[PDB]
DNA sequence: AAAAAAAAAAAAAAAAAAAAAAAAAAAAAAAAA
DNA sequence: TTTTTTTTTTTTTTTTTTTTTTTTTTTTTTTTT
């Protein structure tokens, strides 16, 4: 058959110049490959800030506590309340270390689950990780990392000058319970001899700390309980700050991000995996080619333009927002490609500041809607971007019945309302606004907007029409033009957000079951034959392939199956029939449809019901 | 053990029948739940209550004593409370 | 104070009602001591009968049950080397107070399909 | 996909369209290769066999690459071979360590020390029948993380992600990719995890006292329609079959060794029906 | 629709205009 | 629904395979002359 | 520069630990009443 196939191996070594940035240089010259590069990078670095900014407290007490242990029997232990994301946390506990590192305050272990199966393992990783945690700082086998070991190597090293030995364990419910035990009445033991610092990794809560140690082992224990921010609040801060920040010229559009955050909110409370969602999305829109690395600020995308090929303007020409721009206007704009390369620049910066103003006109509607009761819109930014990206907002009834809460309040409420929005959209465009470039047009046509909006309050103090003038003027001003959907956005607009959510949905999202149960109910979608077409998922004609009409014909009967009857109706279906009926049945088995019970002669049970 | 002739036991059934008597001692009328864990926890590593060899609240026992041991603790224990001396005759 | 996604707090339900609500009873209350074992096929055809929304049974759905394995809120009394064969075997390891808070943050009552 | 959960309590044109359908997957392959530069992994879910689109991506796309092929339904497989062949053959660093763990971080810390050498690995059915456990998905899980080496992978049952957590999902961080081809499950089902004439085969081999003995066993059998074993000693002693009782207990052990009788407990139960046993105690008459 | 097909009538309407 | 056989599975003992340690042997570096 | 001594690394051999086979016993399932 093939060379791979081999009997007695299983793996197969291809070493080709292996010793004790993948692509070649053609792909990453080109201009999309650079500008998804930089965007990314961009991305991630701020995200990083972010949680950096967010942990440094937490991180900040958890050093005092190491260092107000070391200006000091039980064992000073500290639990710290993360989330049930455990592959967000063991990087924070890395940033500790370095903390822990720079005022020389201890030398840190990290004792994994996987490592701790029993007493002499975790015993000898911990001397291991400690003993070379110090020769990293400034080698013992295996068997020779003992406590007495320890102990000697601290009296050589750390007695003359103390240095606390801070025992990390970052997922504390996957620990074995007897080996945490024994591991924690060792640590107690060797208190006064080896100081002992052990901070926990507890993802649930402290009544599983207070479950899984007992009465004898707490007597040893004197915990102090910290906790860290929550994984939907980190979530909204990352989307509030990064992914609706102006500074990005990459977009989503409102269905992409609903998904993503529907992964986050429904699945699985995992920021890395949203950051490889977005990572994704990012990359599946940047590898259109070079027209779509026009995505950045304006004098990159000018020199982008300088540079553009023929190709880019025909990939441009086929998105499906620039055929009403030539519709409103004609016999240079289709194929001259220079009519078009000359004509660009203002479509971008159209684009540019269509975005910035949207982004503006979301924070006052968002500080306007955001303390009012009910919120038939909702609370925070995203919600108000989704529902403004997605749909016409005026012609909603969410909208309608804002108005109609808003027109049942008072007169001071809606003053003190409307004060506070146009005092944060001025804060939120003197710092945000003013030093991203294209910023001084975005000001200069937002701003006597707004001059509109506090005179209409200065005739509304001064004297219910003019509530309703207000309101009329806040629709008028900021909801009509500012605010509008995508299907009502500029033209070329494609560049910049991102739609496609079929072909991300199908290549996060893994259904392997559904596409099991496709290529099983109906083949005609995978073959695609003039044939095997089904007008319902059950017609059972004869032109299908075999183990569809096995898996068929198994499908409607019962849970126990017989070789008789089924090898029967198969022949009733359809020498060399019994060497295609044991192919089938040991392919339906390989997938695991149905088991050969044994020894049970022929009958063989359905698992799947 | 002495109902049910000896049949293995439970932190839920005894803390059922602990509680049984808790709502009426007018002494033990704020004992949690977890305080009881505690205790049954202490008599279980001290070997007056020794596994059949589950989670924690539900893992079978059997009682390291005999009747007399106890009957004779209930007679030389310091500062027993009347409640207690009482619920242990019936 | 234990936060959940959406889909692991109807899974931890879905598994509690398996391992607490006496299996014979259970051709009567869907269809429409000690915590008793459950194998994964009935708590996912209790987690689609009391969900009502009928999601699709894609790979994260059943990472949550691995990952709700691992956070110490189900075990695995029975099995663990035939995990997906079918013969595995889980036990709910959570209390009542716990459910009835899940079910009103989501708002599902838990009494009705005690 | 929707599966209804009531069912649990009540209980030619062919070969063109696989041509066009792997020209089609065919197609993939610089997006595969940009997908994998950026530091995801590749998942493929079809129903049919995806064997040979594996094979031909390591043909036509890693022929230069140090490319570990590890072949998941093979039944002999272990994590000790694929980690021995990583340490040994790929990096000149002799036997992995017994412990497997220890190994990856064995392969983690030498795989920092040099960059730009990346290490690809296609597994075949990453569910294959060894590597159903939990401790051999975390040991491919944490070889994955690794910036080096980049992983593709077929997945065929309907089971896998029981086995996959939520930190074992991050580690992989997979691109789920549907090739759906219709290719049968030759190579797959070929290995050793998935009569009359044999019994007749192995009485031919027998000799005149073993063809006694085994008559002495149908026969009584069928004349009662299993049979102890002092009546068959006494029945071998009378007719001068035997010369004591461990040469019967060697010739039944003989017999246990072909598959003929079966012991039970000494009962010897012939594990065939009685209508072809008649027939066979006709066939030598 | 196509976007050949558009683009050719929108030219040849350019023409007829 | 219970009594009794029966095949499958678990426990345990015993032997082998593999890992680890310790000694022998060969190669290399540094002193003797 | 050549010879002899002592260090270092490799290879072989022995010991200990882990895994695997094999026998025994239990144990949950299946057939008969």
């Amino acid at each position: 058959m093939d060379p791979t196939i081999s009997v007695s191996k299983g793996c197969f070594v291809y070493k080709n110049g292996a010793t004790r940035s993948l692509l070649g240089k053609e792909v990453v010259q080109q201009p999309f490959y650079e500008e998804y590069r930089k965007a990314w990078n961009q991305i991630n670095d701020h995200i990083a800030d972010l949680q950096h900014r967010s942990y440094a407290r937490t991180l900040e007490q958890l050093v005092d506590f190491v260092v107000g242990q070391a200006e000091r029997e039980v064992l000073p232990t500290a639990a710290l309340l993360t989330g049930i994301n455990q592959p967000d946390h063991l990087s924070q506990f890395t940033a500790l270390t370095q903390r822990l590192h720079a005022q020389r305050a201890a030398m840190v272990c990290v004792l994994q689950s996987r490592d701790c199966a029993t007493l002499k393992a975790a015993v000898e990783t911990l001397v291991f990780g400690l003993v070379e945690d110090n020769a990293e700082v400034e080698r013992l086998r295996r068997s020779q990392c003992t406590m007495k070991q320890l102990k000697s190597w601290y009296t050589n090293n750390f007695d003359s000058e103390r240095r606390q030995l801070v025992v990390i364990l970052p997922d504390f419910e996957c620990f074995n319970a007897s080996v945490l035990q024994d591991l924690i009445l060792i640590l107690s033991a060797h208190c006064g001899s080896l100081p002992f610092v052990l901070v926990l990794g507890v993802a649930t809560a402290m009544t599983a700390v207070h479950g899984t140690l007992p009465y004898h082992v707490s007597s040893k224990i004197r915990l102090r309980v910290f906790q860290t921010q929550a994984a939907p609040t980190g979530l909204n801060e990352v989307l509030d700050k990064v992914l609706l920040s102006p500074k990005y010229a990459f977009h989503l559009s409102g269905k992409t991000f609903k998904f993503l955050t529907h992964i986050f909110l429904y699945y699985d409370f995992s920021i890395h995996g949203f950051i490889q969602g977005f990572k994704y999305c990012l990359m599946e829109h940047f590898f259109g080619g070079n027209a779509f690395a026009l995505c950045t600020d304006y004098s990159k995308a000018l020199g982008r333009i300088k540079q553009l090929t023929h190709e880019d303007m025909e990939t441009i020409r086929r998105l499906p927002s620039f055929r009403p721009y030539v519709e409103q206007i004609i016999i240079a704009v289709l194929t001259d490609d220079d009519y078009l390369k000359k004509k660009l620049p203002q479509l971008l910066r159209d684009c540019l500041l269509h975005f910035l103003l949207f982004r503006c006109s979301l924070e006052f509607l968002t500080e306007l809607v955001g303390d009012l009761p009910r919120c038939p819109l909702g609370k925070l930014r995203r919600e108000l971007y989704v529902n403004c990206l997605n749909r016409a907002i005026i012609s909603t009834p969410e909208y309608k019945e804002c108005l109609q809460m808003l027109s049942f309040l008072s007169k001071d409420e809606f003053v003190a309302k409307v004060n506070r929005a146009l005092e944060r959209t001025e804060q939120f465009l003197v710092e945000e606004i003013a030093p991203l470039e294209l910023g001084e047009a975005c000001t200069a046509v937002l701003r006597p907007k707004l001059e509109a909006i506090r005179l209409a309050v200065d005739e509304v103090v001064k004297a219910g029409r003019a509530l309703q003038k207000t309101l009329q003027l806040i629709e008028t001003q900021i909801v009509q033009d500012h605010l509008r959907a995508l299907q009502d956005a500029p033209p070329i607009h494609e560049l910049f957000v991102f739609s496609d959510i079929a072909t991300v949905r199908r290549n996060i999202i893994g259904a392997p079951r559904a596409a099991l149960h496709t290529a099983l109910n109906n083949p005609h979608f995978y073959m695609q034959c003039k044939c095997c077409e089904l007008q319902d998922q059950s017609l059972l004609v004869g032109t299908l392939p075999d183990l569809s009409v096995v898996y068929k014909l198994h499908l409607e009967c019962g849970r126990m199956i017989n070789l008789f009857d089924w090898l029967q109706a198969f022949r009733s279906v359809v020498p060399q029939i019994q060497a295609r009926f044991t192919r089938a049945v040991a392919e339906l088995q390989f997938l695991g449809y149905i088991k050969m019970s044994k020894r049970k002669t022929d009958h063989a049970t359905r698992l799947t019901w | 053990s002495q109902i049910y002739d000896r049949d293995s036991f439970n932190f839920e059934i005894i803390y059922a029948r602990f509680s049984k008597f808790a709502k009426v001692s007018t002494t033990m009328q704020a004992v949690e739940r977890s305080i009881v864990l505690k205790a049954f926890e202490h008599l279980r590593i001290a070997e007056l209550i020794m596994p059949l060899t589950v989670q924690k609240e539900f893992e079978m026992h059997k009682l390291a004593l005999t009747y007399s041991q106890i009957h004779h603790c209930m007679q030389r224990y310091q500062a027993l409370p009347t409640e207690v001396a009482q619920w242990a005759q019936s | 104070s234990l936060e959940l996604p959406y889909y692991a707090k109807f899974l931890l339900i879905a598994a509690f009602l398996a391992s607490h609500n006496a299996a014979k009873q259970d051709k009567r209350l869907f269809v429409k001591l000690g915590p008793k074992s459950f194998s994964i096929d009935r708590l996912l055809a209790i987690f689609y009968a009391i969900l009502e929304e009928k999601v699709g049974l894609t790979c994260n759905l059943l990472s949550q049950i691995s990952t709700l394995v691992h956070l110490n809120l189900l075990s695995f009394v029975s099995g663990e080397q035939n995990i997906m064969e079918g013969s595995a075997r889980l036990q709910c390891t959570i209390g009542l107070e716990f459910v009835l808070q899940i079910g009103k943050v989501v708002g599902f009552n838990v009494r009705q399909y005690l | 996909f929707v599966p209804e959960s009531d069912g649990y309590f009540h209980s030619a044109e062919h070969e063109g369209s696989i041509n066009a359908i792997m020209e089609e997957y065919r197609s993939y392959f610089p997006k595969w290769m940009c997908i994998l530069n950026e530091g995801f992994n590749i998942l493929l879910y079809g129903l049919g066999s995806k064997h040979q689109l594996l094979q031909s991506f390591h043909r036509e796309v890693l022929h230069k690459q140090t490319v570990l092929v590890v072949n998941g339904f093979f039944p002999s497989l272990t994590i000790k071979d694929m980690l021995d062949s990583i340490t040994s053959d790929i990096l000149d660093a002799g036997i992995s360590p017994a412990n497997p763990h220890e190994a990856v971080d064995m392969i983690e810390e030498e795989f920092a020390l040099i960059p730009e050498t990346h290490l690809f690995l296609i597994v075949h059915n990453l569910d294959g029948a060894m590597l159903r456990n939990v401790k051999a998905q975390a040991i491919l899980s944490r070889l994955a993380r690794i910036p080096n080496i980049h992983l593709l992978a077929s997945i065929d049952h309907i089971n896998t992600p029981l086995l996959w957590d939520q930190g074992k999902l991050c580690s992989f961080n997979f691109s789920w990719w549907d090739c759906t081809t219709m290719l049968p499950y030759t190579n797959e089902t070929a290995f050793e995890n998935s009569a009359l004439s044999s019994m007749r085969s192995v009485f031919s081999s027998l000799t005149t006292n073993s063809r006694g003995i085994y008559m002495l066993i149908v026969k009584y059998q069928l004349k009662n329609k299993g049979m102890p074993f002092r009546d068959l000693y006494s029945s071998c002693r009378e007719a001068f079959l035997v010369s004591s009782d461990l040469a019967l207990r060697a010739q039944l052990t003989e017999f246990l060794d072909h598959k003929l009788v079966k012991s039970k407990r000494e009962q010897l139960t012939i594990p065939i029906d009685g209508a072809l046993l008649q027939q066979f105690l006709e066939e030598q008459e | 629709e196509d976007y050949e097909i558009w683009k050719a009538r929108m030219l040849a309407k350019a023409q007829a205009k």
